[PDB]
């Protein structure tokens, strides 16, 4: 049976790098051609690649066993064992970390359920600060299921060891780069977005990040392939490949304008062509419908702009 | 009763080759992505290959980049593992796992590959 | 029938999506001593696809809100936010067919939560603030579009009016109970769930909510009747209405064994057999598989 | 072009009774919830009723809940209105829209009613 999309205009859908919805579509020559995104990577066939999970709420999230320790000069520790979000044992393996573990750098707050011993919010959140890297002495290891956090504290914050989740809070400092996966050493990765043809380039699904910046006020953008409602409809339906790409068509279903066509190769990327140097935006309220599989030579219509 | 099957393991010469196979029985062989495991006496599990579902983006640990090739046939519920250039740190138990959605959840009884120096 | 029969997508309760709080599903479950017929706003779908209550798309949009945000500084209360509602898309919030902006909270407590702020502050130009919230149970009036809430600060917080996001990062005294939709006037509403057969009870999927307590306390649960992903199916399938239920059976894949059989009615809930005392919890492991079209009155077996 | 275009409204006695219309045409009539919306003049627009896909769970305004019959009939790509017991806070401009996901983003041109006292 043919490969089909969900009906579902990109300003509905979820982001597959950071927990928050799709706010823009748009094309741009001027960011990095090939990325090596690690969540948000599915083949048409429906396999998960790289750390994607199925659901948005394990995007940019990781679940563990926390240690806390108080440590003179640095505040609360946090000592983090990994485990995959079910609750299910992380074994390193395939891939660079745990499902929906963070792909990308800078200084993350997370937000964790701690417990206390002292008087008060005996349950409470707190936020911690966790360098994703690569640092020289980040020393982050979520391939070997071993991470570190900290909270500034002038004394020991008396928390119990247990479960967490930790969720993002904000980002201070992003890189669109991989992180510190196993120390400085290689993992496996999906390999990097692509190839184009000539006069190709990734289409982007944007949203804005939580930020810390002392001075410059512009929201912070995070790109993905794919929305998270793509990753999980192609898991469930297990279409057949006949080809090495899906012809796809962006249109309005209320006046019927056809904004674009495109190609959904089979590695789960989605190519315009476009000869602009610099971005071009699409309305967020159109709908991706299959029009045929296609060969990888496939010579798309130029947008506009 | 989802079940994996592994064969083809043995005793080889270094710079040797061998093919290992896997097939499924009592599953949608289609439905699962598929991957090669070996543990080494005193070593833990590690990863080899992967291969998506329909036989796409096959990844590979390193240490085996160009010596080993995964690939699938569904029409017969084959999962293969071609290992060449066989070298001594190759000697392990190989097993082929099913991947049905986020994890490698049916794993076969495996096969000794001993490569001889 | 010349009709495409419903399904359900391949993945298991653990891997979804919560639709009533931001997190994965971690409990399937029936518990008789809880509330029979609730009156959850998110988390309801038809069958046929069609989005009931206040239930979103998305789950990033699942207990969460979206404002132009003005603030000031109030003696009394501290720093106060005047959030006027628009959805979550940036499109208009008009009172309509229904309590609130889609995904808008639909339980009571204290509401913890995060937006970006700008401050005039040099050296502080961007950061995240934290807000309280009241939903309730009892002026919030999200139907009119209007919300508020406060810090405890000795002076302003400098913060700039602009556009936000607000995202739950606590909930402090929960009940599972509507909040004050319109300063305590009535509001259109997806109807309780149910009604159940003799002996039925609802399916739950359970998730776990970051609180704040001063008592210690276990972890506090949050059901919901349908995970977002098949909120989503539903959604995009638009399948054919052919009886007033689907029977189901929830599998393992890997051993084949059958765990139960259970009822989705129509209006998107789905029913046990069930007369123990106690909750009953299952594995999170299985797959829901649609069997067939069944009437109303079909009679379960019980677990 | 999606449309939506409604019949059946005009000048009725209090107590009275009349059944509005609207077609669509340029859609799939059967993915699209329906709803009825009416403006009074020197008043917001509002709600009156709405039901799913496939004609389940109609819902009211309070001030027209037991008046107000929802219904449609897909064969005919049609949705219907049943307006009974009418007063005179019932007149207004009556409005068709459909809703293929979220939002309400096709409207009827509208038909008036005028309820006389
Ligand atoms: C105390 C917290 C609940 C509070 C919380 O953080 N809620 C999450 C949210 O609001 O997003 C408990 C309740 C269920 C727990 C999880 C489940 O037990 C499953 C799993 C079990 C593993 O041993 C540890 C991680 C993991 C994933 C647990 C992390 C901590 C959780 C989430
Ligand atoms: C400054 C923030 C971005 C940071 C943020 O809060 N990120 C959300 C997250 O991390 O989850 C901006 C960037 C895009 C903004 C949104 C978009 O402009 C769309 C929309 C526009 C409406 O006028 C107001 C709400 C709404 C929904 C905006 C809320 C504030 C957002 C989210
Ligand atoms: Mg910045």
């Amino acid at each position: 049976r043919m490969v089909d999309l969900p009906v579902i205009q990109p300003r509905l859908c979820t982001h597959a790098r950071w927990p928050a919805p799709v706010y823009g579509l748009l094309v741009d020559p001027s960011l990095p051609s090939n990325p090596q995104w690690q969540n948000g990577r599915v083949h048409v066939d429906g396999t998960l690649l790289g750390t994607t999970p199925i659901s948005g709420s394990w995007v940019s999230c990781f679940a563990a066993e926390a240690a806390y320790k108080f440590q003179s000069g640095t505040g609360e520790v946090a000592t983090f064992t990994l485990i995959e979000q079910d609750g299910s044992a992380y074994v390193p393996g395939d891939r660079a970390a745990p499902l929906g573990y963070p792909d990308f750098s800078g200084q993350l707050e997370i937000e964790v359920q701690t417990e206390t011993t002292k008087t008060g919010d005996k349950l409470k959140v707190t936020t911690f600060e966790m360098i994703l890297g690569p640092t020289t002495n980040a020393d982050q290891a979520p391939y070997q299921g071993r991470v570190f956090a900290s909270v500034t504290a002038a004394a020991s914050l008396d928390l119990v060891d247990g479960r967490v989740r930790a969720v993002p809070r904000s980002i201070y400092g992003f890189q669109d780069t991989i992180p510190e996966y196993n120390d400085g050493l290689l993992v496996p990765l999906a390999p990097p977005i692509g190839p184009f043809l000539p006069g190709e380039v990734l289409l982007r699904f944007r949203t804005y990040m939580r930020q810390i910046d002392t001075a410059d006020a512009a929201a912070e953008a995070i790109d993905c392939a794919l929305p998270q409602e793509f990753v999980s409809w192609f898991a469930s339906n297990a279409f057949t490949v006949q080809s090495e790409a899906l012809l796809l068509r962006y249109r309005n279903t209320l006046t019927g304008q056809l904004l674009f066509e495109c190609k959904l190769y089979n590695e789960g990327y989605i190519a315009l062509s476009y000869s602009g140097s610099g971005p071009l935006t699409f309305p967020t309220d159109g709908i991706f419908e299959v029009v045929s599989w296609v060969p990888r030579l496939y010579q798309l219509a130029s947008v506009g702009s | 009763q989802v079940q994996l099957q592994e064969s083809g393991g043995g005793l080889v010469e270094a710079g040797g080759s061998l093919r290992l196979s896997c097939l499924g029985s009592g599953l949608t062989f289609s439905r699962y992505a598929m991957g090669w495991f070996r543990q080494a006496p005193g070593k833990e599990r590690e990863f080899v290959a992967s291969i998506t579902r329909s036989g796409g983006s096959p990844n590979y640990a390193d240490s085996v980049k160009g010596r080993f090739t995964i690939s699938r046939d569904n029409a017969k519920n084959t999962v293969y593992l071609q290992m060449s250039s066989l070298k001594p740190e190759d000697t392990a138990v190989y097993y082929c796992a099913g991947r049905g959605s986020v994890y490698y959840d049916v794993w076969g009884q495996g096969t000794q590959v001993t490569v001889s120096s």
